[PDB]
């Protein structure tokens, strides 16, 4: 009758209430033939874990070595795909051993055997199935209940603990083949061993199933202590001996510290784990209550409470005032407090941030912030989507008990659960058309005023976690989710990026940043890092503090009564417990108050609500705890976990600091409503966790024993079936590997739980041949196919890519390795092409073809859904099937000239048309659990589950093929792809094809490649030999109105790239015509994966394609975030195959033809469009100078932070636009930005101060875009600029050029006539939009190469200056002269020398030069960073260069070796041999090399000490302008800068005529400098080592520096 | 006259930029009250007056 | 010059608009105090 | 002068029309303020 | 038009009279909500 045994899957709790029903007190039924079926001796349902450790099977019952040879050989195929052999045989011998290891294979045959009877027995509406023999077992099921008997001892149970049975098997499954396969994939040895005597230890337990299950929750605190307790040199804490494991189990001690004398990672990896053991039920009776109270604890006096809230106040005002100031660059608006201190109004009057207000964040109670923003009613659409259930009322609470559960325990029918009560569904209730209208349904909200049906939350605990008395997860209504999304965006979008402590948790630079902060403050072991992990986190905020930040919130956003809400609301929302056969007592339709099942009203909200304002909170309390007792310190904020930074000071002690910053901490927090143990909240500095990653002294545990062993709930929102089964296996490895899980762990698990969901759901004829095994794998869902764990690449890398590449790829390597005939491929695969285009597939999908496959469920999906919710502006929206419009407008844009689908979705994006199919979509895959079309009509789809078996028998079985897919395999696949797209779409598609990037780039080593014949290469260098260390410690080198605004910015984009079509224009205006928009125009506007990142700290990479995509100014379809990927993960393979990274590897090009030049070529629409707007889906000067200006001044703003402490975000740009850019009017807007700031004394001393050392983000940025100078040269201010000051250094000369308002007013007066009013307002926001201009109109800078002394036979004498002003000039000029006798072509120099040395070689004109770099691009990115002209990124031999290793000519930098360059004298180019260039270790004459005539110069002569001396005159007049200046700034110790005055002196004085002392008294004060003192306040300087038309015209100063004395 | 009514119209707006800050800080002594006492046994609100936005 | 300062009372008046309008979103939670307490 | 001085008094009188009714708002927020310490 | 001019200025010299009474109102309820929230 009715439909039994739902879940493929476990998603439910645990508890035996059914089973003491049956047990006790029944007469429905089925616990008459649940009664009737156990034996005498009966296990309860607390103990059904011990039934399946006495279970043994009779061995190889299963005969699966057809699956063990499939596996090897699926996996060979993939490995191979990759081109990687050495990583193949660990993976699939692990894979074997886990098959032949007995207790492994035990629980896999076991697993299997579960699975299929869980298969057999799914969806059964027969109410009692016959015994089956499972193991030693007899297995029978009666409606939910299962009854299992081994020999003589039976144990009733719930479906749902034989699912957690059968997921136990599945959990030691996934944990030994990821042990197996991690012991082969890491460098210490296989705990395969210590997992075995870890299953027999747990299952020897024989204690009270509670106490035991406290033995199973804190094995991982424990642990965490033992880790503490052995490395906690700077505290000392009493974490672990608390919990009872050496008096409970002393065996379980014994193996817990063996573990720890091991390695305590791999004790931390073995304890996180969460239920690959028996699930330790739910526990409702006792940890229910626990939970219920723990939310609901008072712990504070409401005023201590109240007072401490305030003082959070003060604080959040404090920080939220200096963002608002660092960001905005102008101060909010300030109060006059009788009682205020006037330090702030005269910091409000004068614009600028006092150092005094960190440490005095009291006076901000007088101080609040104005409104700055308005509120977003409407919120981001992707957000809302997924990962998240909802109740659609609060009469949809029946649906999820049992009725016969409440007839038992209350005798009431819970009034009738099988009501649907409106759409259960997320987002299919959110567009019903109740809730559609977004402002108005948060009006409410807005009002502070909710709706009775909002308030419930239901608490369900989840499967696979540690815990065992149950953490739950909420669950609440539609429109408290709605109002979660909307307030946590509006708290991401502007609060977090003003508040500097949350700044860094959002933007993933300061993340980087603090996480470095992180890092090094634990490895040099001076600041300690305490993880304050808080037990009841999510339960410790109250009422009365909350002390939520939400009021301020409130006024900044112009709303009232918004945030407040948030807060009082969880005391508003009713909260239940979600127990399966065990329901709360129904008072009135709601659930009844008992402590145990229900708690109508609590004092907090739950998990992962208000999220956003909780973490601020925290931050509060710890900002004020450790501002009390005055440390320095940084806080990351997880939410239920947080880790300080706190820094030693020098007036206490390391171990007395951290004493009484927890007794601080103990103090205030106690204050803070959430008092804590030393047991609870404990300190470190080793171990911290953050993102949900265990860091010991910054060593990552990895999470594949844990996210592997992760069960998601599965089979949602469709019929059950292989196809999604294999589909959501590849979903949960995707969210295992992006989530620090090795891809390399998780593709291999993938491929066994693929082969065993293969093997439960395929008749034996299928599966005793290992061809069709192999193939059925490998074929993948894009082109007719089952979805496979191997088939996406988004494992190994982002979430965008192009499979279909990678498919064919696969395929041709299954064909070619594997002995499979390609007739076999095309029976499997049986290719059949829609009759006409369904252009809608394309514009949502640009990968997907226009075939359909019949292993994809069929549903009617796009009018089934919409039938029925009509049955059920809804009408609006569905009285007309968008995709009529849909396919309209997709036929206007296929007769696009050039057909782009990315383009197509763009303008389809830009439409209503495609927000109509957005809400489609979502009505479509709501990602709700099961209950809006799992559970709907659900007897005419297990007809379909069947028939879709049938249908994959008949199609494996029958050997008649489809379409012959001979002709797209062979040949090359990018090709084939586009081929491919073209036949089932009807016309070829351009700018779509992401070739595969181990197809595009088949990695090598150095050592093993020629340089001649090798290609262009992105590759990586290391800097040590690596290991498992290397893997884990972290290393030196870094890591609606958007519709309309997204509208204007692509019809800007048509606009500013001088393209017009009345079609598209048409089009375009039609679409600003149905957003509600009259006018036609409007004037308005190396992080990589994470996983593989730390071993990314020790290589090094740049972008080294340059030699043939980078030269053409066409952009390509290159990923190099996708390269940079592939690399760190081949380096990470071979790391954990055992093998060491010490010769460093390259990634060089194989397929020459696979690189695809995106063609420089507009879309016309070559048909009028016949929309006509819709207007009810929704309810409510060349361009070029203008982007240099605003250029300029955003980079002045970006400089101007820098020494308060890029900005702006300036490194999200190309560096080949911005060479595009015309750089003469940056210099001047860079240099009229501080003259309209006029900074005071002590800002202009860090201006000085910070940037003549190499230091600076926003600095090296510049140092990024002036790495090829030819910017440098056609800028005007630069070339009369060049003889006039004293270069010294690149980061001399643009720090000079960046402080020459400050410094010299001379060179104002040139530049103050271009100046323009207009290009004053435009704004910044459209520079990013005109540096397009640049890319099609702005022609290529000419990279002219600024000679420098070419070296050839004899000359007269110039000068022959290189690098004189610090460096030895002769050793850079014997190596000019060397090279150029020798007359080589090619020349070779090795990293040791200096790069500024090697620079100097490059711009000899006709030297390609190929450094003998090993693997390495640092010493050319060095050699690069070092010139001011631009020629060194023309004439070093980048792909010969980069991946040779070994000696092939005349290599500089060896000490001694053959052929190896190495380092009286009456020469007229040089006045003496300072170093002596010896060739194949041999001595020849320098001296026959001598200079030439030259062109205009690059840096390296240094103009000023050039023939000119009126420049020079002006140099010594501007240097004492300088000093008289820089002594008269505040807070600057001139001692360097005086140094270079003083040689800029010496310099002057061989010319004043006066003699020059070697050491010079030097008296200096104020400003007077001379040698003899003028007065007593001078002080003297010690400098060691040291006609008249140029004292015509001379200052009274330098007439002082004139006479010696 | 103009411009000595216009410097007593510049003192009228200086008293109006004190006057927007005082009830800002004003707010938030009863806003975390509001927050405080919300002991929620059976938790019902019901505020004043409709807000727009 | 008039207008300046024409305008310049129009946003004073703006000012004290909004002010209202906050100043009644302070009414609706001492309200609610009374009853929570 | 004759449309600017008129419209000028005109902008004036509407500020000193709505400064009365927020202090009118200022009392009533007094007389609602001073109930909390009868509660508290 | 200079008399409207003076009859407009004593309208500005009410507003700041206007002004300052509500300063002083918005003083007695900074002092009264202020000594709320030390007890609760
Ligand atoms: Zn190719
Ligand atoms: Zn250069």
């Amino acid at each position: 009758a009715g439909i039994n045994r739902t879940d493929q899957s476990l998603k439910n709790p645990l508890l035996g209430t059914e089973v003491s029903f049956c047990l006790k007190s029944s007469s429905l039924p089925h616990h008459v033939r649940a009664l009737g079926q156990i034996k005498a001796r009966n296990l309860a349902s607390c103990d059904y874990y011990l039934l399946f450790r006495q279970v043994v099977l009779p061995p190889e019952v299963y005969p699966i070595g057809v699956l063990i040879r499939a596996a090897e050989a699926i996996l060979t195929v993939i490995v191979s795909a990759w081109k990687l052999e050495h990583m193949t045989k660990t993976l699939y011998s692990s894979v074997r051993y886990a098959l032949t290891n007995p207790r492994v294979r035990a629980q896999l045959e076991l697993h299997i055997a579960y699975q299929r009877i869980v298969g057999q027995v799914s969806y059964s509406r027969e109410a009692d199935i016959g015994p089956k023999r499972l193991g030693n077992m007899s297995l029978q099921f009666v409606q939910s209940l299962v009854i299992a008997t081994i020999d003589t001892t039976s144990c009733l149970m719930t479906y749902n603990h034989f699912l957690a049975a059968a997921d136990t098997a599945k959990s030691r499954c996934h944990l030994l083949i990821a042990s197996v396969v991690q012991g082969a994939l890491w460098e210490q040895g296989s705990f395969l061993d210590h997992i075995i005597n870890l299953i027999d230890t747990i299952d020897s337990i024989n204690l009270p199933h509670d106490d035991y299950f406290t033995i199973i929750k804190s094995i991982s605190p424990y642990s965490q202590g033992l880790v503490m307790g052995r490395h906690n040199v700077s505290v000392s804490s009493d974490f672990a001996s608390v919990f009872t494991i050496p008096e409970s189990c002393p065996q379980l001690d014994s193996l817990l510290k063996k573990l720890l004398q091991l390695d305590p990672v791999l004790l931390l990896m073995v304890s996180s784990v969460q239920k690959s053991w028996y699930f330790p039920e739910i526990r409702m009776v006792d940890g229910s209550r626990e939970q219920l109270h723990k939310m609901r604890v008072e712990l504070e006096t409401p005023q201590a409470l109240l007072s401490y809230g305030h003082t959070l106040l003060s604080i959040f005002r404090a920080e939220f005032i200096k963002g608002y100031v660092s960001k905005n660059a102008k101060w909010p608006p300030v109060h006059l407090l009788p009682g205020c201190d006037k330090s702030i109004k005269n910091a409000r009057e004068l614009g600028r941030w006092s150092p005094a207000f960190d440490r005095r964040w009291q006076l901000f109670a007088k101080v609040v912030i104005l409104r700055i923003a308005d509120l977003d009613m409407d919120p981001d659409f992707n957000d809302i989507v997924s990962d998240k259930a909802i109740i659609s009322s609060r009469r949809d609470w029946v649906f999820e008990y049992n009725a016969a559960a409440f007839w038992k325990k209350y005798g009431e029918r819970l009034e009738r659960p099988p009501a649907r009560s409106g759409p259960s569904r997320l987002v299919n209730a959110l567009i019903d058309g109740r809730l559609d209208n977004i402002p108005a349904l948060l009006e409410p909200f807005y009002r502070g005023a909710v709706e009775f049906e909002d308030r419930l939350t239901v608490l369900v605990p989840k499967e696979k976690e540690l815990k065992v008395k149950g953490r739950f997860f909420s669950k609440q209504t539609l429109a408290i989710r709605i109002y979660q999304v909307v307030a946590e965006a509006a708290l991401k979008n502007e609060v977090m990026p003003y508040l500097k402590t949350h700044s860094m948790t959002m933007s993933s630079t300061a993340l980087t940043h603090l996480l470095n902060r992180l890092s090094h403050t634990i490895t040099k072991g001076d600041s300690f890092v305490i993880n304050l992990d808080y037990s009841s986190w999510c339960n410790g905020f109250r009422p009365e503090l909350q002390a939520p930040i939400c009021r301020q919130l409130d006024q900044m956003f112009n709303c009232g009564y918004f945030f407040r809400t948030g807060c009082t609301l969880p005391c508003f929302t009713t909260f239940i417990i979600q127990d399966r056969f065990n329901p709360p007592y129904s008072f009135r339709g709601e659930p009844v108050e008992d402590g145990v099942t229900c708690a109508v009203g609590t004092k907090t909200m739950g998990e992962g609500m208000r999220q956003k304002l909780w973490t601020i909170l925290t931050s509060c309390w710890e900002i004020i705890a450790l501002r009390e007792i005055n440390v320095t310190f940084n806080i990351l904020g997880q939410g239920d976990n947080q880790t300080i930074i706190i820094h030693k000071s020098a007036s206490q002690n390391n171990q007395l600091l951290a004493e009484r910053a927890l007794g601080a901490l103990y103090k205030h927090a106690r204050l803070a409503g959430h008092n804590l143990k030393v047991e609870e909240c404990w300190v470190s500095d080793c171990l911290y966790e953050y993102g949900k990653k265990l860091f010991f002294r910054g060593v990552p545990v990895p999470g594949c024993l844990k996210q592997l062993s992760r069960v998601t709930d599965s089979t949602g929102e469709l019929f059950p079936n292989l196809y999604s089964k294999l589909a959501c296996l590849t979903s949960s490895c995707l969210s295992a590997a992006m989530a620090d899980t090795s891809p390399w762990v998780a593709l291999a698990t993938g491929v066994c739980l693929y082969l065993i969901e293969l093997y439960v759901e395929l008749p034996p004829a299928i599966m005793q041949d290992e061809s069709l095994l192999t193939t059925l794998c490998l074929v993948g869902p894009s082109i007719g196919g089952l979805p496979t764990p191997a088939t996406l690449p988004s494992v190994f890398f982002r979430g965008m890519s192009d499979p279909l590449p990678f498919q064919l790829a696969l395929l041709q390597t299954l064909i070619k390795t594997t002995g499979v005939t390609c007739s076999l491929v095309n029976r499997v695969v049986k290719l059949r092409i829609a009759p006409y285009p369904d252009w809608l597939s394309l514009v949502t999908d640009p990968t997907s073809l226009n075939i359909a496959q019949v292993y994809r469920p069929e549903r009617q999906i796009r009018r089934w859904i919409e039938e029925a919710i009509a049955t059920s502006r809804i009408a609006t929206f569905f009285q007309q099937p968008l995709t009529e419009m849909a396919q309209l407008l997709a036929r206007d844009l296929s007769t696009m000239m050039p057909l782009r689908p990315r383009d197509m979705s763009a303008l389809f994006a830009l439409s209503n048309v495609a927000y109509g199919l957005s809400i489609i979509d979502l009505f479509q895959k709501s990602s709700t659990v099961v209950s809006a079309s799992q559970a709907v009509h659900i007897e005419d789809v297990a007809l379909e589950s069947v028939r879709y078996k049938e249908s994959i028998i008949q199609g494996l079985l029958d050997t008649t093929e489809g379409y012959n897919m001979q002709p797209y395999l062979e040949g090359c696949t990018y090709l084939a792809a586009k081929q491919l797209r073209r036949l089932t779409w009807g016309r070829d598609l351009v700018g779509v094809t992401m070739p595969f990037v181990a197809e595009q780039f088949h990695p090598h080593s150095s050592v093993g490649a020629k340089a001649e014949l090798y290609l262009d290469a992105i590759i990586y260098c290391p800097q040590e030999t690596l290991r498992s260390h290397h893997l884990t410690t972290r290393g030196d080198q870094p890591l609606a109105a958007n519709l309309v605004k997204d509208t204007l910015v692509l019809h800007q984009w048509y606009k500013v790239r001088k393209v017009t079509d009345p079609h598209l224009n048409t089009l375009m205006a039609r679409f600003l015509l149905e957003k509600g928009y009259t006018s036609d125009a409007r004037p308005s506007i190396q992080g990589l994966t994470g996983y593989v990142n730390i071993l990314s700290t020790w290589l090094r990479f740049s972008s080294d394609y340059l030699h043939s995509f980078s030269k053409s100014s066409d952009d390509y379809t290159i990923h190099f975030q996708h390269v940079f990927t592939y690399g760190c993960l081949y380096a990470d393979s071979v790391i954990r195959s055992g093998g060491v990274i010490s010769t460093p590897y390259l990634l060089s090009a194989s397929c020459k033809t696979c690189f695809e030049k995106i063609d420089s070529e507009e879309f016309v629409l070559a048909c009028e469009p016949q929309y006509r707007g819709a207007e009810w889906l929704i309810t409510k000067f060349d361009p070029c100078v203008s982007a240099s200006y605003c250029l300029g001044i955003l980079i002045g703003k970006s400089f101007l932070v820098d020494i308060r402490a890029t900005w702006a975000n300036l490194e999200r740009f190309s560096i080949s636009d911005m060479q595009k850019l015309p750089w003469s009017i940056v210099i001047r807007s860079l240099w009229r930005f501080l003259i309209g700031a006029r900074l005071l004394q002590f800002e202009k001393a860090g201006l000085i101060r910070m940037l003549y050392a190499a230091t600076g983000p926003t600095f090296s940025f510049l140092m990024k875009v002036f790495q090829d100078s030819a910017l440098l040269m056609d800028c005007a201010p630069l070339d009369r600029l060049s003889p006039r000051i004293n270069f010294h250094s690149r980061g001399d000369l643009v720090a000079k050029l960046v402080l020459l308002p400050f410094i010299n007013p001379g060179i104002v007066e040139i530049e103050v006539s271009g100046i323009n009013s207009k290009y004053h307002a435009v704004s910044e926001a459209n520079m990013d939009l005109y540096i397009a201009a640049a890319k099609s109109v702005g022609v290529k800078p000419t990279q002219f190469v600024e000679e420098t002394n070419d070296f050839t036979a004899r000359g007269h004498h110039h000068g022959c200056y290189s690098l004189s002003w610090s460096k030895s000039r002769n050793q850079s000029q014997v190596l000019k002269m060397v090279v150029r006798k020798l007359k080589l072509c090619v020349l070779y120099i090795y990293p040791t020398v200096d790069p500024a040395v090697a620079l100097d070689l490059c711009h000899l004109p006709a030297l390609t030069i190929i450094l003998v770099l090993g693997g390495d691009p640092a010493y050319y990115e060095r050699l690069l960073e070092m010139d001011l002209c631009g020629a060194v990124s023309s004439r070093v031999d980048i792909p010969h260069s980069l991946a040779a290793r070994t000696h092939k000519g005349f290599t500089i930098g060896p000490d001694t070796g053959p052929g190896v360059i190495r380092l009286c004298y009456a020469h007229p180019c040089l006045e003496e041999l300072e170093f002596n260039a010896y060739l194949d270790s041999e001595l020849v004459d320098i001296s026959d090399m001598c200079c030439l005539p030259l062109a205009t110069p690059c840096k390296a002569l240094f103009r000023p000490i050039y023939r000119s001396l009126q420049s020079f005159r002006l140099a010594l007049m501007d240097n004492y302008s300088f000093v008289m200046d820089l002594i008269l700034i505040r807070g600057l110790d001139i001692r360097p800068h005086l140094e270079e005055f003083d040689e800029l002196l010496v310099v002057g004085q061989h010319i004043l005529g006066q003699p020059v002392l070697v050491e010079v008294v030097y008296y200096v004060g104020v400003p007077v400098l001379a040698r003899h003192p003028w007065s007593a306040d001078l002080k003297r300087i010690t400098v060691g080592g040291r006609q008249g038309s140029l004292l015509v015209g001379l200052p009274a100063g330098l007439t002082q520096l004139l006479i010696i004395d | 006259s103009i411009r000595i009514l216009g410097e007593n119209i510049k003192i009228l707006d200086r008293s109006m930029k004190t006057m927007m800050e005082t009830m800002k800080l004003m707010m938030e002594k009863v806003d975390l009250l509001y927050a405080s006492t919300a002991v929620g046994t059976s938790a019902p609100m019901l505020p004043s007056h409709p807000a727009p936005p």
